[PDB]
């Protein structure tokens, strides 16, 4: 979802296509697989569970700092 | 309002819980939807004296 | 009448085996049978106190009145999956349609109109209409992020929006 | 946000701590959204 | 059994008397025992004891407690995974797991309400079983018994479904997905191309790379500002031939 | 139809939308008997309600310098498909 506009965002300006984020469709996955009673964590190299988010400032910084 | 079986460990051949409990699958069966009573303990020294 | 209820059990239950037989061709699904035969029983149960055709007559009243609140909840015909199809033609009459990235990129973007209409303003201007006009916040709260008495940030207010309104005149834009 | 440093996937029996740790409240009713107004009802699936 | 020597024992139907059971269940004492008799002679029921072991010791050794295989609480998906769109019509159209949640939901509080009027134990049991076979639909449906249906008696699709097939969510979700960037149309013969070449329809090409067009159309002035680039490319304004 | 912020409108009035291209519609916003129609083109104007939360940052800001009008839409006209 934010690989999509960014790449959008670098071709309109002439950038370079920046690296890809993480399919929907992975957490998707894991929703119905928790939905099933499946405790389904993605583990780091330390073995500590990851969890998947999205930071709301970036949006609210951007659009912010627009107008000046 | 009362505790239900997970399809999967139950349905699933072979039964994860009839191996589990070492029960008969058609028996878990009785068991799980109301066919039969199944004796959960049982007083060993009431039942002796 | 404790006992009362005992009887009730007896010669319900028998009855009871044989009333699936008139829901299951009332509701013809099933499972909306043994619901519909539940309800009656939580129905009569309760109110057998107060008092085969009876239990019927408990039945089809409490599938009528399933009747009559199914009138009132929206309808739903439930589907293995909602296809493109509906979920554009959905979007449709929705207040937000489906965006593309690259309606997302260009809204985004600054508006190098509005933006230099709003740098010609001073700065304090600028700022009191941006915490008034754009981020809504009450006056009194205005004064208090930027330090000023409430005077500077009305009259700031006043002047900063006649100047705006010359700055540029749009029906849309 | 995050690049995949993911060094493994592991699943397991979730019990019912996890399930009520996952959840954000419980559902206690059967409506969905309300007919006249399309608005989602308290303690519903879309609530 | 319960009217004489009632105080001796306890017993119960359904699935509270399972997890009564997993409860008291030791499962290092099956382990071990189920370990002896495996090992001590080779036979059918040493077979029986060595499949009974791989799944009694994968509970000893994983760390899982077996109480996860009875659930008191149920997980609910979140709503966009299962919307719901109204069509043309006035009509709603619901996700399959909308209806099956919806009985597991109804028949849960049924059982609730019979809990609290002191209901025959006959009708409460017969409620505990309609919950039981519900959550069983909710989970995979027609793995047991009759699978639920909708209308025109078609079984509803169940959490399982959505995992399995060649149209769930790993063969056509995952493995493969719709992409932007791409069309398609009919093909015809190219005999004037080199072997590197294909030839693309001007408005299929003009659609395919509209960024890269639009960006290039900024960059010369053609356009103003990037926004009436788009206004450009969407209206096929003959300036964008050249830059295409 | 109806939606939850209330009626839709079928209509000739759509924001940030010319004169030369409403030319081929009647004073009910649809299309004219005759009209020749290209990719893109109006058939049916319609407008939806908007929320105020939906407007962006500077629609905003329009809307409390002139005190614009309460009602917000969005712009949900009936356009001739791709390649028709």
């Amino acid at each position: 979802t934010v690989g999509r506009v960014k790449v959008y965002e670098a071709i309109v300006k002439g950038e370079n296509i920046p690296e890809p984020g993480i399919p929907e469709s992975f957490k998707v996955l894991l929703k119905e697989l928790q939905s099933l009673c499946l405790n389904v964590e993605v583990l780091s190299s330390d073995g500590a569970a990851i969890e998947l988010r999205e930071g709301e400032d970036e949006d609210l910084e951007r659009a912010a700092a627009n107008l000046g | 309002a009362a505790p239900v079986t997970h399809i999967w460990y139950f349905k699933g051949v072979p039964s994860r819980l009839g191996y589990l409990l070492d029960l008969a699958p058609k028996d878990l069966e009785k068991i799980i939807y109301f066919a039969a009573y199944v004796i959960t303990s049982v007083d060993e020294e009431m039942r002796h004296n | 009448d404790e006992e009362l209820t005992a009887r009730f059990e007896r010669d319900a239950i028998p009855l009871l085996d044989q009333l699936y037989g008139g829901a299951l061709r009332m509701t013809r699904n099933p499972a909306d049978a043994e619901d519909l035969l539940q309800e009656t029983m939580v129905k009569a149960y309760a109110g057998f106190r107060s008092f085969k055709a009876w239990l019927y007559r408990i039945l089809t009243n409490t599938y009528i009145n399933s009747y009559r609140k199914k009138q009132r909840q929206p309808a739903e015909y439930p589907t293995e999956q909602i296809t493109d199809w509906q979920l554009a033609s959905n979007a449709e009459h929705s207040s937000t349609g489906l965006r593309s990235a690259e309606v997302e990129a260009l809204e985004a973007l600054p508006d190098t109109e509005i933006k230099e209409a709003l740098q010609a303003l001073p700065e304090e201007f600028r700022m009191a209409v941006y915490y008034a006009d754009v981020e809504g916040f009450p006056y009194k709260e205005i004064a208090e992020i930027m330090d000023t008495p409430i005077g500077t940030v009305m009259s700031r207010l006043h002047r900063g929006r006649r100047q705006l309104r010359g700055l540029l005149a749009d029906v849309a834009r | 946000l995050d690049v995949n440093f993911f060094d493994e996937l592991r699943i397991g029996l979730a019990t019912a701590e996890d399930i009520r740790q996952w959840s954000y409240g419980e559902v206690k009713k059967p409506e969905t959204i309300n007919y006249r107004t399309l608005k989602p009802e308290k303690d519903g699936l879309f609530c | 059994l319960v009217d004489r020597y009632g105080e001796y024992f306890t017993g119960a139907m359904g699935a509270e008397s399972i997890q009564k059971l997993i409860e008291n269940f030791d499962i290092d004492a099956e382990a071990e025992s189920l370990r002896d008799v495996i090992r001590n002679g080779k036979g059918q029921k040493k077979l029986r004891a060595l499949k009974r072991l791989k799944v009694v010791a994968a509970f000893q050794q994983s760390g899982n407690s077996p109480m996860g295989m009875v659930l008191d609480a149920v997980p609910v998906i979140p709503p966009e995974l299962r919307p719901m769109v109204q069509l043309d019509g006035g009509r709603f159209a619901t996700s399959d797991l909308n209806d099956l949640y919806r009985r597991v939901i109804n028949r849960n509080n049924r059982l609730k309400r019979l809990i609290d009027l002191g209901a025959p134990e006959i009708i409460v049991n017969n409620e505990k079983r309609m919950l039981q076979e519900s959550v069983d639909a909710l989970f995979d449906n027609g793995r047991r018994g009759r699978p639920v249906t909708g209308p025109g008696n078609r079984p509803l699709k169940s959490l399982s479904d959505l995992l399995k097939g060649k149209q769930g969510r790993f063969r056509q979700n995952l493995l493969g997905k719709r992409v932007d960037y791409s069309g398609r149309s009919v093909i015809v013969v190219g005999p004037q191309l080199k072997l590197h070449q294909c030839g693309l329809p001007k408005l299929m090409a003009l659609e395919l790379f509209k960024p890269f067009v639009m960006k290039r159309l900024v960059d010369l002035n053609h356009a103003q500002n990037i926004k009436s680039a788009k206004r450009m490319v969407e209206r096929q304004r003959p300036q964008v031939w050249d830059v295409l | 139809r109806d939606t939850k912020l209330g009626a839709e409108e079928i209509t000739r009035d759509i924001p940030n939308i010319s004169d030369e291209v409403l030319a081929d519609l009647d004073e009910r916003g649809i299309v004219r008997i005759g009209a020749e129609v290209r990719d893109g083109d109006i058939l049916v104007g319609k407008v939806t309600p908007k929320g105020e939360t939906e407007l962006t940052p500077e629609e905003r800001l329009l809307r409390a310098i002139f005190g614009e009008k309460a009602r917000e839409v969005r712009d949900t006209s009936l356009k001739v498909p791709h390649g028709e």
